[PDB]
RNA sequence: UAGGGCUGGUGCAGGCGUGGCGGAAUUCAAUUGCAAAGCAAACCCGUUGCUGAACAUACAACCCUUCAUGUGAGUAUUGAGCCAAAGAAGGUGUCAGCCCAUUACAGCCACGGAGCCUACGCGCCUCCUCAAGAGAGUAGCACUGUUUGGGAAUGCAGUGUCAAGCCGGCAGGUAUUUGUCUGCCAAGGUUAAAUAUAGAGUAGGAAGACCGAUAGCGAACAAGUAGCGUGAGCGAAAGUUUGAAAAGUACUUUGGAAAGAGAGUGACAUAGAACCUGAAA
RNA sequence: GGGGUGCCCCCACCCGUCUUGAAACACGGACCAAGGAGUCAAACAGACGCGCAAGGGAGGAGUAUUGUGACAACUUUUCUCGUACUGAAAGGGAGGUGUGAUACACCCGUGGCGUGCGCAAUUUGUGUUUUUGCCCAACACCG
RNA sequence: GUGUAGCCCUCCCGAUGUAGACGUGGCGUGGGGGUGAGGACGAAGCCGAUGGCGCGAGCCUCGGAUGGACCCGCCUCUAG
RNA sequence: AACGUGUCGCGAUGGAUGACUUGGCUUCCUAUUUCGUUGAAGAACGCAGCAAAGUGCGAUAAGUGGUAUCAAUUGCAGAAUCAUUGCCCAAUCUUUGAAC
């Protein structure tokens, strides 16, 4: 006899199962731990050939959408063509001493633009930029014994020059305000609220009205 | 540290003291005056202990008296007796540190007399069955 | 290198070793008077060498390598033999392990081996 | 409480307190959603499939 | 704890163990019950019955 | 309370501690026996039957 | 553990608990939630009056991340402060600023008494949340 | 089939901080089945000289020294064939647990 | 001026690869049945003391007497040592760190024609370099069919019809007409890494709380074999596991032979050749 | 005292199964050895054990390691369950006492009533206070 | 001190049972982690007018004029 | 009486059990990693002193050549760095088969 049991809903009748008549559908991690191994033996030993590039590439900062997470800050995939225009450096340059490059980023704001600008600024005060050519150095290069003081960055990030991300500070105690102890907050709100909200009932009255 | 009634709570159902063949448990504590398996007889978890052994043909009675319950090197005395001792004596040494095993020390004191008489006669009337009966090999270990 | 954390992988390399594998195998420890000379452990055992068993019934037994049935893992002495039912005389076969090598027959490629074994 | 009992022994000058249990998950499951006056929370796995409208529901109260 | 976050040492249950010594002290020996007289043992000759006879 | 420490030559003491508070806190055989069943069923292999 | 199944009390029983006269046999009543509306009506409709039929509008492409918007209480405000800061604030001093949205939350509902006063940013507030706060000798401040 | 399992992250270290307080105790050290009878000061603090050794030879002398010798001339004598079918499985011999020699870190 | 070894020619060089070589310490001392065995009850005493219920040579089948015959190989026990950056697990007539092979670079040798990697490795010659527009039987629409969670129609296919680019086109999850806003610019092509190997290969490796000869693959063996069916196809049984070593029973006698009775080898022949053990019916 | 074989007096229908009912003229039953049937996974619920608690817990990944190394150690969360519910939906959103008819003032606090372990205080056993948990009936507040 | 060879001693009340439910410091088998032993002076397996113990599942000793190399007690984990 | 029944010692028949295990099954990793008209995969017929099957090979037929090592192979013969053994560059490669 059944009793006071959940509708169980368990979708299992799609012969996944492998058996005498069925190879099956299913998926083992038994090559979890293995795999793990061998990544990390990958990332040592590009980092010993590249040498003494850094592991990962500068990217920027960038807002995370939607109001769930409008707070939030994260690593975006390159940099912008505003950007790099107010650094003073070429896009196709750029890529050559490993700054990551996007070309359909927007920069809607200046905010962001100016978070984004000081990445690149600081980057470059930090780089040492080998010379192509040992016996003739050309431009603004790393001097003799600057090449032999260089060291690799194995952040995991590529925060060695830039750092982390930047998000205001939270403020400081303070004294409330003789018309914040007034205001009805609700009523501020709820008035804005229900101008959007009864648009276009409103207007239709007033047409009627004429 | 911890309290007698804590560690007999830890090893009461497993040791490595504990015997537990044909039903019947029993110890093979060093320091159990009988081998009965209890809080009170077993007494290398207890504070203070004494036993009653036999060391050649006189009385051996070590002691705890719990003072220096974390150096096992100083643990334990070994208070070798007179010979002939008597048991009432014996009886009061224990129970110095131990009085809730008083009766307990006078009959093992009694048990370990007993015991070091028999040894003498069967000793001796073995070697005098021996001492006709010729024999094809002696050992004898090495010196030095 | 045939010993391995796998019982199964090392007993079948044994058992199926090459010839030259086997000719490894088959080594025997060189006597005190040798190690003092050569400083080698041991050597492996071939024909027309001086052997003496240590090992067995025949304890004691000192004679000159005559086979190295390798087919079979034994090592034929000489005078050390069994009688048949017919009076035929049979050679008895004895593991290259329970003996050890009291004269080699020296060779130039023999000599190459012992230079390089040579611990000191 | 080997404290309580080396201090207050036979427990003179005591309140015994217990806390409480009416308002666990598992007491509101007793019982039957579908009968008159039972206010029983039903085990439901879907939570869309199991509404209703506000009529077709059994009576709230009963004697 | 540095190296284990948040970590710390959890808090006994009991205050002190050794519940035989606090079984076995004055204060709490001051509130038992006092003991009561037994029966004799039950000799040998055993105890009639059986009223009238 | 204070622990000694003692030279690894001979039968001497070179040193004092004290006692970490880690061999103070209690002791939960019933915890222990619960961890290691469980821990112990990691180092597993699978097997099966074709 | 197989050791602790029924399966092992049930060895010799012949039946394991299944009956001589009605066995156990193979979906004797349907496979599922099979006959829910004929020979299992009761079961349903005591236990699930509101399974069968439907209920409200629909909504094709939810997006469930637009409507994100968590609750707290006034009563639980102490909770996102510091623990000297609960004390140390009153009135007419220097009132700690609790900003919702870094611990995760959307609108401030007023329920229970509120302990300190404090200044509040979040995005949603309450008609009562609204009154207490200001009575208390804080003010909400509205975020976006 | 499920062959491993979860613990929660707490339990864990409480098991670890009960097991070192249990070794503290010679009633349990010696109850569990050490031989530490030559020993001084349980639990057993050492020099950081240590660490310095080279030769298996000095290792002996100093376990000799300090007493512990006792607990590995047990395992020894215990080490024989396992009995059942495990010695055609890759663990043919069976030996008991000794000491532990707890480092700063792996040097 | 400079660069390009991925313009081409001609040479000099590392490493990836393949085949070999090299590591310690006992066959130490006591037996051939019974002492090559023990006791001195946590640790020390102990590098030391004491010996014998198997010998008045015991055991060998109803009891007594005579005469006999009987113990395989020390990796076992005891006492002394030695090596360890090596205690690692295989072999050897019994349980082996020191009998053998293994166990390492905190390495040493020869070979190497293409390829791959290294100041985009390094010289010389040769060459090379420093106003418009944007995809047409296409997209769309109608009917029919199929497909999707896609619901007044998610993707696709057939036939009919068939565009725009002077306020362009596509998308914005409820159909229609009208106006804004936001994001992109179809109908041509190439592209590493992180992913699969659910009855595959070629060479190597690592293992297992798995099975243990009616089990585990059908197959531990001359197994997809013998055998069966016109054919497509179906498909076994069977451990040679005697012994450490063939030392695999010479020879006498009866018998046509097979074999029997003796003799002999072997620790054991009731280990005698489909030969370890050898249950039940 | 136990064990084996025979005998005497007494007692005694053939096992398993379906069935109201089997010793059945109901079915399966010549003998022996070795095989032979409630298992694994996933969702939910209840009882019991353990850790923490208005919070609990991750997963995937990463950091440091021939070593008992596919183990073990380490990383205001980034996700999930819960601390708040209600309506088809647009939406809204829960403390007490006192005083008045987004009202006003306070904050050491069970909304009131009944039955209520234990503890406290009295009388010589009775009556009383605070009542924990639970239950009953009346308010009040949120949608 | 629930439960064992029950911590011990007095006293009182019940005891059958198909389908079914639950309990047992209840019995037995292959393997893992621990701990403690045994074996060529004879391991596992096999045989029995070999007895002893337990209500019982079973455990243990004895003999072999059997065998010839491995195996078990206890606490826990696991299951073809 | 014989037949038949029962208990014990010994012997047959049969091939269980135990102990053994160069086999299976399951999981993981590493590569200068992937056939063919320059005739593949499969199929047939042959080759050794004694050679049925299996293995290796192709009229140069249990192998020719190169390379490292050195004294074996073995049932009985037989020969005495050159064999054997491991690896591999140069070759041979019967009749067929996509088969042209
Ligand atoms: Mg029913
Ligand atoms: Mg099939
Ligand atoms: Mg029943
Ligand atoms: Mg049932
Ligand atoms: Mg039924
Ligand atoms: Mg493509
Ligand atoms: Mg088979
Ligand atoms: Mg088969
Ligand atoms: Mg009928
Ligand atoms: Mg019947
Ligand atoms: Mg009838
Ligand atoms: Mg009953
Ligand atoms: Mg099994
Ligand atoms: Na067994
Ligand atoms: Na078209
Ligand atoms: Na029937």
């Amino acid at each position: 006899p059944k009793g006071n049991n959940a509708i169980p809903h368990v979708h299992q009748r799609k012969h996944w199962n492998p058996c005498s008549s069925q190879k099956g559908n299913v998926k083992v991690f038994f090559n979890q731990p293995a795999q793990k191994q061998r990544r990390r033996r990958l990332r040592l030993l590009k980092a010993k050939k590249i040498f003494p590039r850094p592991l990962k590439a500068l990217r920027p900062q960038v807002n995370c959408p939607t109001v769930r997470y409008n707070m939030k800050r994260r690593l975006g995939r390159g940099f912008s063509l505003e950007e790099l225009k107010a650094a003073g450096v070429k896009p196709r340059y750029a890529r050559t001493i490993g700054i990551r490059v996007d070309r359909r980023r927007k920069n809607k704001s200046e905010e962001g633009m100016n978070i984004n600008v000081q990445r690149l600024k600081t980057y470059m005060s930090k780089l040492v930029l080998f010379p192509l050519n040992r016996k003739k150095p050309q431009k603004g290069d790393a001097t003799e014994e600057e090449v032999k003081a260089a060291t690799q960055d194995r952040s995991r990030y590529g925060t060695a020059a830039v750092g982390g991300l930047v998000t205001p500070a939270r403020e400081a105690p303070r004294k409330v305000t003789e018309e914040e102890s007034t205001k009805k907050m609700y009523k501020f709100l709820k008035k804005n609220h229900s101008a959007v909200r009864f648009f276009r009932a409103r207007n239709r009255r007033a047409a009627r009205k004429e | 540290t911890h309290s007698t009634d804590l560690q007999w709570l830890l090893v009461r159902q497993n040791s490595k003291f504990l015997q537990k063949r044909n039903g019947i448990r029993l110890s093979s504590d060093p320091f159990n005056n009988n081998a009965n398996w209890t809080k009170r007889q077993s007494g290398f978890l207890n504070t203070k202990a004494a036993v009653i052994k036999t060391k050649g043909d006189r009385i051996l009675l070590t002691t705890k008296s719990g003072d220096t319950n974390n150096k096992p090197k100083l643990m334990y005395k070994k208070t070798v007796m007179e010979p002939g001792v008597k048991s009432s004596v014996v009886k009061r040494a224990v129970a110095d540190i131990r009085p809730d095993l008083a009766k307990m020390a006078y009959r093992r004191a009694r048990k370990m007399a007993c015991t070091i008489t028999r040894m003498k006669k069967v000793c001796a009337a073995r070697k005098e069955r021996s001492s006709k009966m010729h024999f094809h090999r002696k050992t004898v270990r090495p010196k030095r | 290198g045939i010993k391995c954390r796998n019982r199964r992988k090392a007993r079948r390399a044994h058992f199926q070793a090459p010839s030259h594998v086997r000719r490894i195998l088959m080594s025997a420890p060189l006597s005190k008077e040798l190690r003092a000379k050569y400083n080698v452990r041991s050597m492996p055992v071939r024909k027309d060498d001086e052997v003496r068993v240590k090992r067995g019934k025949f304890k004691g037994r000192e004679g000159r390598v005559t086979a190295c049935y390798r087919l079979k893992w034994v090592i034929h002495i000489d005078k050390v033999s069994c009688e048949k039912a017919n009076g035929t005389t049979v050679p008895v076969g004895v593991h290259t392990s329970n003996v050890e090598i009291t004269k080699l027959k020296l060779n130039t490629r023999r000599k190459a081996i012992l230079e390089r074994k040579d611990r000191s | 409480f080997d404290q309580l009992a080396m201090m207050a022994p036979t427990g003179k000058n005591t309140m015994l307190l217990r806390g409480r249990k009416s308002g666990r998950e598992s007491v509101k499951h007793f019982g039957a959603a579908g009968v008159p006056g039972s206010h029983a929370k039903p085990h439901v796995s879907s939570r869309g499939k199991e509404r209703q409208r506000s009529s077709k529901r059994r009576h709230a109260f009963r004697h | 704890s540095t190296v284990k976050s948040g970590f710390m040492l959890p808090a006994p249950m009991l205050t002190s163990t050794d519940v035989t010594r606090i079984m076995q002290s004055e204060e709490v020996r001051r509130v038992l019950k006092p003991k009561k007289l037994q029966p004799k043992r039950p000799s040998r000759y055993r105890q009639p019955t059986n009223g009238i006879r | 309370p204070s622990v000694s420490v003692y030279s690894a030559s001979e039968d001497k003491v070179v040193g004092t501690c004290s006692l970490p508070a880690v061999f103070t806190a209690p002791i939960r055989h019933d915890v222990v026996q619960f961890v290691h069943t469980n821990m112990a069923k990691n180092s597993r292999q699978p097997y099966a039957v074709n | 553990p197989t050791r602790f199944k029924k399966t092992r009390h049930q060895r010799g029983s012949t039946f394991c608990g299944y009956g001589r006269v009605g066995k156990h046999r193979k979906h004797p009543s349907g496979r599922g939630n099979a006959g829910g509306e004929h020979h299992h009506r009761i079961n349903f409709r005591k236990y699930h009056p509101g399974y069968f039929g439907k209920c409200g509008m629909n909504h094709y492409h939810k997006k469930k991340n637009t409507t994100w918007k968590p609750t707290i209480n006034l009563d639980n405000l102490t909770k996102l402060m510091a623990k000297d800061e609960a004390m140390k604030a009153k009135k007419g001093e220097a009132l700690p600023v609790i900003d919702l949205l870094a611990n995760g939350y959307s609108k401030l509902l007023g329920n229970g008494h509120l302990q300190a006063p404090c200044i509040v940013k979040a995005r949603w507030v309450s008609k009562l949340a609204d009154k207490k706060i200001r009575k208390a000798g804080g003010a909400v401040v509205l975020q976006a | 089939r499920r062959w491993h399992r979860k613990i929660n992250l707490h339990q864990k270290r409480f098991a670890v901080v009960s097991a070192l307080a249990a070794s503290s105790l010679p009633a349990l050290v010696m109850s569990r089945g050490h031989k530490i009878e030559n020993v001084a000061e349980v639990p057993l603090v050492v020099e950081d000289g240590v660490r310095a050794y080279e030769k298996t030879k000095e290792a002996m002398t100093f376990l000799k020294t300090v007493g512990a010798i006792d607990d590995v001339n047990r395992v020894n004598d215990s080490r024989q064939i396992r009995a059942g079918r495990g010695k055609m499985r890759n663990r043919r011999y069976v030996a008991r647990r000794g000491p532990m020699l707890v480092m700063p870190d792996n040097k």
